């Protein structure tokens, strides 16, 4: 019945990656038992987290806890004069201009 | 002299040549 | 052994043949009497010309095809042309009247008369085959008997000879340049024949060959001779598997395994990668990525489609010359990383390659430059439904208003044949846009 | 193979196709004896269209020659070329019907219109396969514009699925030769409207300016005039008789010129016409021909294409050109004058190439337009009808040889109807 | 190009292989004619006309072109020169035709002598105010 | 005419949005032929993967 | 099974002939250059003719 | 002996008699056609 | 190819056109027959720009010839290179327009537009890449003002992205030649500034005065003055024709020169003029040739511009040099006299090197320059119409056409805004 | 496997890179001929199989007249003859023709030879790119060059070699519009731009040379 639910095809995607944590014999039966506490897969069968140019998007961690996770989303104000972002201060020059 | 530009056309020290300068050409 | 029988309808088919088969009568040792004049080949099996060519009884070569046109006017320069031994007499049969642009014509009324020479031609051709892997048809859908005979020839073809293999090299309207005015009628109506009777339909358009001839070559003002011999280029690449050696050889039952996903898409793209002329081969080498990447560009295309925005299903390399299977290993490697060539999700793997290790034959007087390799695409998108998109405009534009349909209608067709056509090719639309949805999720909020 | 069954009606007919055979005759290598003098292979590979195989090595041409008064056959046949054609179909009258319609249609042509069918069943019985029938007549005249219509009623109850041409000579705007000339010309358009596949309708004074201003000719005969007629009605059909890139006959551009039946008035034209000292100031050259084409100063007909919207145009090429500079500038023609095309029909243009061009020219082409800009012709006759038509002007002449009023009536319905007709297609 | 005198075989000379320039086919306006010349007769071929093109030029040139451009082999060498039959025939009172032949001609006419039989380009007539013709 | 004069503005305005929408949409994507891309920007990378 | 590729004389003669279309190319050239020039000439002398006989 | 184009019909300038002969004609009803023996104007 | 459509009208028009197909042709290396005899090939590749291509390898010029007479036509057409131009390309008429303003442009002038416009339209759409026209009359006539000005409002609407550069001729001051040429003036300058890019203002008079002072040149007929026209006629085109270290087309000497679209009269000028008696003693270098560009005495309109304040200045060199010379003689000269250039643009001066000269000489350079003391030739044109108008002088060979008497009201009141712009654009800081 | 492209835009650009590309010969083994009469030319210099080298350049501009004279001149034969693109009309001194209207049929030309160009390239260093400020191609069409570079390639290095105006003498009077409008394009377009001013060169070959009198070249 379950087909694989795969998302909208980008770049920046490998064709196959899977998670390092599978594919490893030493530290192997604590990382499962962690796998099962935390509910996410122990199966082998669908192991792939990005395949075909898409994100696996079916055995994970719920599809929410993965969205709202790391920091907020930052208010674009400036970018300070060491910041990597500074080569895109002009356009948000012109956003600010704009308004 | 169009009879010096065909008779020094082979003419070098492993050159053969079948022309000959006021007779007979071999048959070759 | 692996025998082929070329059907040349109409004027175009006529013409593309007349350089196709020079082509076969140059890649063989042929001359234009039909003289073999050393039976050794340099790439083959000392029976390499069966696919094309058949034996005598006074040690001659007689092509395998059959010409058939309305008028006499085009088959009697075959008849008096340089070749006019090469061809048996019967071989090009021909007509009193033309169909003069009229599928109606040479579908109910000129071409009930010559269908059963023409099949009779056929089955005699047949008949000296052995292994006859299947037959190529060369029409234009832009014409009467181009476009109505060769409708009533294939229907006949197909309950003659069951599920044997065919494929039809079509020449198809241009979005903008056009030579007739009622083409749209006869381009509409020609639709299912191309659909319903085939394995493997080739569309080409006139213009996008007169882009390629302009920009790659250095010809300013090309005819049609330099437009057929890219043609006849195309089909002895398609082919040339069946007649040499290589090294990963593919037949035609291959091509339609691994290039057809369903039976109703059948219409990939054609295009020649190293089309260069002799001044622009000097500067640039010619290899395997050069001419791999070269392929997948739209201006390389030989129709007026842009395959950037649709997506591909299938794909089918067919190489020449001085090819080793690593160069082409490596090239598909190498167009697999980009994201402008973006493939369907149900064809992960997406590539079918063939090897053959002798070069293409140049012609006297001919365009190409001679070249070490040679590619040829054969692939199906879905961004060929932008030429059917664009037909079906111009089709509803003149009947909305119903002007040439009396020219039809009085000639023994139903005028019913028009709507249902139009809506033959709204299923196509609509299901070759069904075959390219993607089957997944559009994320979350 | 296709062969054409040449006709001719009254002294227009006669004296047109006179140069008309005399320019196949230099374009096929005949010589005026009949036999053939020429220097090359693809003369005579189809010269079963115009001519007849017979005793001599000769070949004579398929012309039936009618009229009902052979006052200007004497012309013709005392002419340098008037010893090819058989004395046969020479067919003749005592009498001329003196510029009536009615003369020429029941009364002196009914007496001879047996003769000329026995003539025409001959020679159209002679064929392997008979293309279709060819008059040359004029509009004006009173055997003409009679006797033709009535070969052409009786010849389509004959031969039904074949192909007419009509290369009449239609009334003049400025000035008239026949004062009861709108009468003929509207009876005899109500024949043509439903008789005839192909009509090319050619104007005298659009002639004239041609010879004036293009040409540059100080003193044109009507030898130049019939020439050119000759030139525009030899284009048609030279790819039934040479080879091509692209071949077209009667048959194709009758299937794409003509969308409704009741449209096939068409404008003829002619590419290379130069004057002698601006030959060296222009080149002949495939632009440089479709340009002269489309102008307005080009026309046969006295009605410049901007009154109306152009419905289908052919284009008939003869030389070595390249097929993409073709198909580009037809396509070119069409962009820039969007509003003069009629946009239900996204392509307007038919086009053709033959092989072997006029003998010492490199390009000629043949301009066939249908326009909606001759609908201003016929509303012109039949204005002028009217005006003759509500005090009986003439009408004692036509009346007198028997025939109703009703007619007039009719054939002023019929062209007032086609009028309303052309107007339709003009948004 | 195909005159050389180090390069003479059997009394012709010829144009050897390192002496082509790949660049000379794009150069339209280099390698073009200027005036040329006329004759004092009629139309036809002739033995006085220069560039006069018969039937045997064409076939000619089908054949040269099937010839393989004419290669002359050498000793060491699969192709060195190439043969000087092949450019034999594009290579050669009369008055030249360029002089205008209008100045002896009539005088040109005002426009409105020019428009006596139809009317072109009258300001009072519908043609004037609708879109012109490009 | 004035009503077309004022017109060409808010065009070449809109079509300056557009070009430069298109420009981050496809800054947004990799760059083509991903053999250029460096290693700092894949998804995989070094520190991701540890 | 084993094929390498070509060896360096093929690729030679596959240069050549690259080589002998370029000068087709430009005896090409120069044929339809005196085509062209040729039938302009017929044109200027059929031209004076008639001026002649004007 | 110039090529046959549209502009090279001329006029015999220096032709004064124009008399025309009757080739076609009837004998006894019968529409007769004799061989031209002159031309126009006695020629 | 960037190809110029040349555009004769009336006598001035076509004195000027005969002498400026002359020296191009010369520069080109053109016979009177039409075909090619130059020295060198440099001369060829860029001939499309002039020249169209006929049968046999001829050339015939891209010029429209026009006029209400054939006086004219008949004269240039018998001249010695009268045979290179096309003959259906002369269109005249039978009555002339009189030195009427409104004959050629309203009534006997509007008869001819269309025959005029179908020759333009033959011509332009054999252009590939067409870049603009060019227009030589004169405002003081009948069909060089009327039908001139008709050809220019009527070709801009068809064509509506091209240059159009005219090379008028406007009325003098002091000498005069016509009665009732303010009028004319007037009426033509009043529509000269919506449909033009480019106008070369020339005086006669500016003309005599180099002639009789720079050239030395005793007796000067009509062809010195032409020749002395056509000269920066041909100096302004020149880069398109030959190649050079900096290229400049007549768009890269219109967005670089004309500050506003009401703004586009200049004075022309040419560097290397002097005498025979000094042909030799004179060193042709980069000092001696902007020095007598912008001297007072060059120019080819009578408005000086030390009465006024120059908006931009444009300079095209011609000849082999280099760009030390020529940049550092230019930044002198905007130092020197700085209080005639405005202080609202910092860098007023555009500059362009062509490295082929003229035939005789090593260098030469022509000036365009936009100055605001161009507002004293339209005044005083404007007080000579007001004290014509006032009294109604010769308004019944106006009137009588059908021409409203409020044009030459509107005309006067736009000439006097034009007056009153240059005059904001002076002193603005 | 070091290669570097370089992209000249402009007359400035195409008569630095005739210079450039005769030093470039010069300094390598290779003839202006394009021959041999050792691997050090594969960083400026591809491989034919047949003892030719082609230079790894596109030599971009709108005006036809400066790139006609390379197609014409010595190294005519050097060049491959479509890596010389040519448009019709020019920028005419306009940031905005040649951004906006002009030089965006001809952008499509250039990348596709640039990606043919990067074909070649297995180990691409970066970019080199030669234009002016002052002109209206080397502004505008350089920008948007540059511009949909980044899109097309993304962070790999495009060094700029650009003639900034001068400040006392000045060839064009709108320059300051256009140095103006392609500044606020090249700062986050351009990883690095090295600026070089036409006075003070004037000033080196006046005073450390001995030429006075120095052309362009
Ligand atoms: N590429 C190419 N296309 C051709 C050639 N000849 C004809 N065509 C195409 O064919 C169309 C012409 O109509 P055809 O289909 O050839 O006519 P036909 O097959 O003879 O049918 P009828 O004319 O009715 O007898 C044109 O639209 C051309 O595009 C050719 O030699 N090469
Ligand atoms: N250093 C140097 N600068 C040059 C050279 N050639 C032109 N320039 C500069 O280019 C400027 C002129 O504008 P261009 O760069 O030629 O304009 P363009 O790039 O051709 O673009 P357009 O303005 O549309 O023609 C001058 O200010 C010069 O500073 C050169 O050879 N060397
Ligand atoms: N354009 C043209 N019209 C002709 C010619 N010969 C006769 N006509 C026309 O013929 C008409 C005169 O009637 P005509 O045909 O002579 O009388 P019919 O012989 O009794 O039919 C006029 O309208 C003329 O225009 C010709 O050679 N050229
Ligand atoms: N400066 C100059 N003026 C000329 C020339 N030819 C005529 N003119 C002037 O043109 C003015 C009158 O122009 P006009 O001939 O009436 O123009 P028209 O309307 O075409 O006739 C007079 O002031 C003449 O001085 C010339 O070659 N140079
Ligand atoms: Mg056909
Ligand atoms: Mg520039």
């Amino acid at each position: 019945i379950h087909l694989p639910r795969f998302s909208l095809k980008q770049g920046m995607i490998p064709r196959h990656y899977v998670m390092p944590w599978k594919q490893n014999m030493k530290f192997r039966n604590v990382n499962l038992k962690h796998a099962e506490a935390c509910g996410i897969h122990a199966g082998p069968l669908e192991d792939s987290l990005f395949l075909d140019h898409s994100e696996r998007l079916c055995h994970g961690e719920d599809r929410k806890v993965v969205l709202k996770k790391g920091p907020p989303e930052i208010k674009i104000a400036d970018m300070p004069l060491h910041s990597p972002l500074s080569r895109y201060q002009s356009t948000v020059i012109s956003h600010g201009f704009r308004r | 002299p169009r009879k010096l530009y065909d008779v020094a056309r082979n003419t070098g020290a492993h050159t053969s040549s079948g022309l000959a300068t006021s007779g007979f050409r071999t048959a070759k | 052994m692996r025998e082929c029988i070329s059907i040349h309808v109409g004027q175009a088919g006529v013409q593309i043949g007349n350089a196709c088969w020079e082509l076969y009568c140059l890649e063989h040792g042929i001359q234009p009497d039909g003289q073999m004049p050393s039976d050794k080949t340099i790439g083959g099996g000392d029976d390499s010309f069966n696919t094309f060519f058949s034996e005598t009884g006074a040690g001659k070569h007689v092509p395998r095809a059959v010409f058939v046109d309305l008028e006499p006017t085009v088959v009697d320069e075959v008849r008096t042309g340089t070749y006019r031994q090469l061809f048996h007499p019967e071989q090009l049969i021909t007509g009193k009247e033309d169909a003069a642009n009229n599928y109606a014509r040479g579908h109910y009324t000129i071409g009930k008369e010559i269908v059963d020479l023409v099949l009779d031609r056929i089955r005699k051709l047949a008949d000296l085959c052995t292994g006859l892997q299947g037959f190529l048809i060369f029409h234009s859908f832009g014409g009467g008997t181009g476009s109505g005979f060769a409708s009533l020839l294939m229907e006949r073809l197909s309950v003659d000879y069951g599920k044997k293999s065919k494929l039809e090299f079509a020449i198809y309207p241009a979005p903008q340049v056009s030579t007739a005015v009622v083409e749209p009628y006869n381009s509409i109506l020609t639709t299912h024949t191309t659909l319903e009777h085939s394995d493997c339909a080739f569309m080409v358009d006139n213009e996008a060959i007169y882009d390629i001839c302009r920009r790659n070559l250095d010809i300013e003002r090309p005819t049609y001779t330099n437009l057929n011999r890219l043609i006849g280029q195309i089909v002895s690449s398609i082919t040339a598997s069946l007649r040499f050696d290589g090294a990963l050889n593919v037949d035609l039952t291959e091509f339609q395994t691994n290039l057809v996903p369903y039976p109703r898409i059948h219409f990939p793209l054609a295009t020649y990668a190293p089309v260069i002329s002799a001044e622009k081969a000097y500067h640039e080498q010619l290899s395997v990525a050069e001419i791999t990447n070269a392929c997948f560009e739209p201006a390389n295309q030989m129709v007026k489609c842009d395959p950037r925005h649709g997506k591909y299903m299938a794909c089918c390399m067919l190489y020449r010359g001085d090819v080793v299977p690593k160069d082409v290993n490596a090239a598909i490697a190498t167009i697999k990383t980009k994201r402008t060539i973006q493939f369907v999700d149900w064809c992960p793997t997406g590539f079918k390659v063939g090897i053959n290790y002798q070069p293409p034959t140049v012609v006297p007087g001919g365009d190409l430059a001679k070249v070490q390799r040679a590619v040829c695409m054969l692939s199906n998108t879905t961004a060929i439904a932008e030429a059917w998109a664009r037909l079906d405009h111009k089709l509803d534009l003149m009947y909305a208003k119903r002007a040439f349909v009396h020219w039809y209608v009085g000639e023994g067709m139903e005028e019913g044949e028009f709507s249902e056509a139009r809506e033959d090719l709204a299923a196509l639309e609509k299901d070759y846009e069904e075959v390219g949805v993607d089957s997944v999720e559009a994320e979350a909020e | 193979m296709r062969e054409i069954v040449h006709l001719q009606a009254g002294q227009c007919g006669n004296q047109i196709g006179a140069k008309f055979w005399e320019v196949i005759s230099d374009e096929h290598g005949i010589d005026p004896t009949g036999t053939y003098h020429g220097d090359s292979d693809l003369q005579l590979e189809r010269i079963n269209v115009y001519y007849n195989e017979a005793t001599g090595g000769k070949y004579v041409p398929r012309a039936v020659l009618v009229d009902l008064e052979p006052g200007t056959m004497d012309s013709v046949r005392s002419g340098p070329f008037g010893q090819i054609f058989r004395p046969d179909n020479f067919v003749f009258g005592q009498s001329g019907a003196g510029n009536n319609w009615a003369k020429g249609h029941y009364t002196e042509g009914a007496e001879l219109v047996d003769s000329v069918l026995d003539v025409v069943r001959k020679e159209a019985e002679s064929c392997d396969c008979l293309q279709g029938f060819q008059l040359t007549h004029s509009l004006g005249g009173g055997t003409g514009s009679g006797m033709g219509t009535l070969l052409i009623s009786k010849i389509r109850e004959e031969y039904p699925d074949r192909i007419m041409n009509t290369f009449s000579v239609v009334p003049s705007p400025k000035v008239s030769d026949t004062v009861v000339e709108p009468y003929n010309a509207t009876l005899s358009v109500h024949q043509l409207v439903e008789n005839t596949d192909e009509t090319y309708c050619i104007d005298n004074e659009a002639l004239y300016d041609i010879c004036f201003r293009t040409l540059k000719l100080t003193t044109p005969t009507y030898g130049d005039l019939n020439h050119l007629v000759s030139a525009t009605m030899s284009g048609v059909t030279t790819c039934l008789r040479f080879p091509g890139q692209l071949n077209a006959d009667l048959r194709k551009l009758a299937v794409n010129m003509v969308p409704f039946p009741r449209l096939h008035f068409f404008m003829p034209g002619f590419a290379p016409l130069t004057s002698r000292g601006s030959q060296q100031y222009r080149a002949l050259t495939v632009p440089e021909l479709t340009q002269q084409m489309f102008d307005a100063k080009n026309m046969m007909a006295a009605c410049d294409p901007r009154h109306g919207r152009y419905l289908t145009v052919a284009a008939v090429f003869r030389g070595r050109m390249s097929m993409k500079e073709v198909d580009e500038q037809m396509l070119n023609v069409q962009n820039k004058n969007s509003s003069y095309f009629v946009e239900w029909i996204p392509n307007n243009v038919k086009t053709a190439v033959c092989d072997i061009p006029p003998r010492g020219l490199k390009m000629s082409a043949t301009f066939i337009g249908n326009s909606t800009a001759i609908q201003e012709l016929f509303k012109r006759i039949s204005e002028q009808f009217t005006a003759m038509f509500r005090r009986k002007a003439f009408l004692h002449w036509y009346t007198g040889e028997g025939m109703d009023e009703m007619e007039f009536t009719e054939a002023e319905s019929n062209m007032n109807d086609l009028v309303s007709e052309y107007q339709q297609y003009q948004d | 190009d195909f005159d050389n005198a180090y390069f003479t075989l059997l009394g012709v000379p010829n144009k050897p292989l390192q002496c082509l320039d790949i660049t000379e086919t794009g150069q339209r306006l280099r390698n073009r004619y200027h005036e040329g010349k006329l004759a004092p007769i009629a139309p036809g071929i002739n033995r006085v006309d220069w560039p006069c093109f018969t039937r045997a030029i064409e076939d000619w040139s089908r054949f040269v072109s099937s010839a393989g451009e004419f290669k002359l082999p050498c000793a060491s060498k699969k192709v060195e020169s190439f043969s000087g039959y092949a450019v034999r025939y594009l290579k050669p009172f009369c008055l030249n035709q360029n002089p205008s032949l209008d100045r002896y001609g009539q005088k040109p006419l005002p426009f409105d002598s020019l428009n006596a039989f139809r009317r072109f380009g009258s300001n009072y007539s519908r043609v004037n105010y609708l879109t012109p013709w490009h | 005419n004035m009503t077309l004069g004022l017109m060409r503005g808010t065009i070449h305005r809109c079509t300056k949005f557009n070009q430069e929408m298109y420009i981050t949409r496809g800054l947004i994507k990799g760059p083509l032929s991903k053999s250029h891309l460096e290693t700092r920007e894949k998804l995989d990378r070094p520190l991701v993967r540890m | 099974d084993r094929w390498k590729g070509m060896s360096q004389e093929q690729l030679e003669e596959i240069r050549l002939v690259q080589r002998q279309q370029v000068q087709e190319k430009l005896r090409l050239q120069e044929e339809e250059r005196q085509r062209d020039m040729d039938w302009d000439r017929r044109r200027i002398q059929k031209a004076r003719a008639t001026l002649l006989f004007e | 002996g110039l090529p046959f184009l549209p502009g090279t019909s001329f006029k015999d300038l220096t032709k004064t008699a124009f008399h025309r002969s009757q080739t076609l004609g009837y004998r006894n009803g019968y529409a007769v056609v004799r061989r031209p023996t002159v031309g126009i104007g006695g020629d």
